[PDB]
């Protein structure tokens, strides 16, 4: 679902910016947010899913 | 003179979480048995007080802070918790005294095409103070270069919407949340049980 996915995206962004101990991390996370925001508005499901996948890998690395 | 709980729990519209609505209750009879035993609530968590003893207490004030949040975020409406809601939208103090009541409102706040009228704050410069209502729409400054009020590269409108559609899974359902904050300071104790 597109709306569930958007809500997931924002959760990943919040956590990613919580554990973003390095400034470079924050920059990457913000970039990904911008891409997701655009994809959401234009109903591009594949692009939005791709950002979410990238955010998950990012966050998993930060947490582990 | 009964307390206007029917104006809180049965409200036609709940406020968005970024701008929660505080209803002050005083000088009335507060029957809490109807709220505890309603059996329509999925969450009923009290801090500093036992749910079944509420009718035996009298209060200086009762404040009902009402708002809509997402199912997975219900766990953040508690003292000592963190997360985007606990930190940027609705912060409860570590010594919070009161009861947090929530229920699944999918059949009320979710339209077939999706209800997008509920907003939350995703970006903020710092964490909220307990019970602070930040309803500013100033563009969030993510980068080092001043945004000057315009959205763009490393500049964001701080509020996001909740896409609540009726086909969502449980964690993505809307929940109506009412937090009853209790003041038990020396006072006339104007609002209390029957
Ligand atoms: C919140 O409202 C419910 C039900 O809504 C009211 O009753 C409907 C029949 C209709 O007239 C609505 O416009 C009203 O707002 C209340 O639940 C009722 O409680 C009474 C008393 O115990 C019981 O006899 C009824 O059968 C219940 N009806 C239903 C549908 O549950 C509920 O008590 C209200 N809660 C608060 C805090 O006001």
């Amino acid at each position: 679902n597109d709306d569930e996915l958007h809500m997931l995206m924002t959760d990943l962004v919040y956590e990613a910016l919580h554990f973003a101990k390095d400034e470079e991390i924050k920059k990457r996370v913000f970039q990904l947010f911008e891409l997701a925001d655009k994809a959401y508005k234009n109903n591009d499901r594949q692009k939005l899913e791709k950002v979410v996948e990238e955010l998950k890998e990012l966050l998993e690395r930060l947490l582990s | 003179n009964l307390c206007p709980f029917g104006e809180v729990f049965n409200a036609t519209r709940f406020a968005s979480v970024y701008a929660w609505n505080r209803k002050r209750i005083s000088n009335c009879v507060a029957d809490y048995s109807v709220l505890y035993n309603s059996a329509s609530f999925s969450t009923f968590k009290c801090y500093g007080v036992s749910p079944t003893k509420l009718n035996d207490l009298c209060f200086t004030n009762v404040y009902a802070d009402s708002f809509v949040i997402r199912g997975d975020e219900v766990r953040q409406i508690a003292p000592g918790q963190t997360g985007k809601i606990a930190d940027y939208n609705y912060k409860l103090p570590d010594d919070f005294t009161g009861c947090v009541i929530a229920w699944n409102s999918n059949n009320l706040d979710s339209k077939v095409g999706g209800n997008y009228n509920y907003l939350y704050r995703l970006f903020r410069k710092s964490n909220l103070k307990p019970f602070e209502r930040d309803i500013s729409t100033e563009i969030y400054q993510a980068g080092s270069t001043p945004c000057n009020g315009v959205e763009g590269f490393n500049c964001y409108f701080p509020l996001q919407s909740y896409g609540f559609q009726p086909t969502n899974g449980v964690g993505y359902q809307p929940y109506r949340v009412v937090v009853l904050s209790f003041e038990l300071l020396h006072a006339p104790a104007t609002v209390c049980g029957p």
